[PDB]
């Protein structure tokens, strides 16, 4: 999701309903801008059938 | 007496991708009283080249935020490199 | 040219170039890139 043609998906918010973007302080700032990465991980996911 | 601060470091040319390379600098230099002594590591910092506010960002070694007391001068230092398994070295004078 | 009461026009930064110093009057060339080719508008 979505198919092999097409961009990916962009998340960015972290309310229920979607506002206030994800902030970042200024010790992570830096250590963002000094060329290192950050690691997505995931944890469960619920569906249906 | 002139004092260094700083090292804007390996201006922006037309091919190089080694300066996104490279997280840490390790500084050896002579400090004011007790010369030569050696210094710590710390991490880069991103900076527009010579302060021109229409010119990219390059690296940066902040050399006041280190493990010293007091200045540098001219005379004889090294600077060598972390990349990310080795050592290596890039500047001496 | 700065008028705060003028349409937007083009501009080539040449600040923002790789550079370290000036220019000066003396032989220059500046080109466009078109969208596939290469092509040429100013000279001196």
């Amino acid at each position: 999701y979505p198919k092999k043609g097409l961009s990916p998906l962009a998340l960015n918010t972290m309310d229920q309903f979607s506002s206030r973007l994800i902030p970042i302080n200024y010790d992570q700032l830096k250590k963002l801008d000094a060329g290192k990465q950050i690691k997505l991980e995931t944890t469960q996911v619920s569906g249906n059938f | 007496n002139t004092y260094i601060n700083g090292m804007y470091f390996a201006p922006t040319q037309t091919n190089k991708e080694a300066l996104d390379y490279i997280q840490k600098y390790r500084v050896e230099a002579t400090l004011q009283y007790s010369g030569f002594k050696d210094i710590g590591t710390k991490d880069k910092e991103m900076r527009n080249y010579l302060g021109d506010p229409n010119q990219p960002k390059t690296n940066y070694v902040n050399l006041r935020s280190y493990f010293t007391g007091g200045e540098n001068i001219m005379t004889y230092k090294k600077l060598r490199i972390y990349a990310i398994t080795p050592d290596d070295r890039e500047l001496l004078v």
